[PDB]
């Protein structure tokens, strides 16, 4: 659950595999793993769905990063095809990746770097950097010229 | 007017009163360190104002 939490580190699903086996082999707690697996189909729909579920999961994360972990790379980290990965781009755009960046060239994609409006977004950069420079500059001054009062 | 009639009225302002009462009031318009609204409108030119510069055209 808390690997599931949040801030997911991109994890082995092999370390996985001993887990729910062995979730499988023992008795002493949640015994109905044999009944998640209990129809011929219906685990393996929840356990493909289930990492299908994780490993789009963890792309909504760091999809939150700007930080660019270039998917050719990844797809290479993830021991997993690029062809699964363009089905991953299918419950992307499903999941709406409809903002975002590919490549003709590359297949490194980007997830932001949009049009960005100087009067909109570089705007609005500008004028938080701008006032909270000068507001977090205002409040520390007249509070440390209140702390060097006390020195007398 | 009849039994009852008025007095006429003047002032005084001395310099403290004058400067506190006028750096008061237009510190009552400025702001604190002053810098701050600036920039603000200076950016509300590229957000709101060409708003207004269009119905102004």
């Amino acid at each position: 659950l808390l690997k599931l939490f949040t801030t997911m580190e991109l994890m082995r699903w092999s370390t996985l595999v001993e887990d729910y086996g062995m979730e499988l082999r023992k008795g002493s707690l949640e015994s109905p793993a044999t009944d998640v697996f209990g129809s011929t189909e219906e685990g393996e729909k929840r356990w493909k769905d289930l990492k299908n579920r994780v490993v789009e999961h963890n792309i909504r994360i760091m999809a939150k990063y700007y930080t660019r972990i270039t998917m050719k790379r990844m797809a290479q980290l993830l021991d997993l095809s690029v062809d699964e990965s363009e089905a991953f781009l299918s419950n992307l755009v499903v999941n709406k990746t409809i903002f975002a960046k590919v490549d003709r060239l590359a297949g490194i994609i980007n997830f932001q770097r949009p049009k960005d409006p100087n009067n909109l977004l570089n705007d609005w950069s500008q004028k938080l950097n701008s006032l909270m420079s000068l507001v977090n500059k205002t409040t520390h001054l007249i509070a440390k010229e209140e702390m060097i009062h006390n020195l007398q | 007017n009849r039994h009852y009639y008025s007095i006429t009225i003047n002032y005084r302002k001395n310099e403290l009163e004058q400067k506190m009462l006028l750096n008061l009031h237009k510190k009552s318009w400025m702001e604190g360190l002053t810098l701050q609204d600036y920039s603000e409108h200076c950016k509300h030119n590229e957000s709101v104002v060409k708003e207004m510069l269009e119905l102004a055209k």
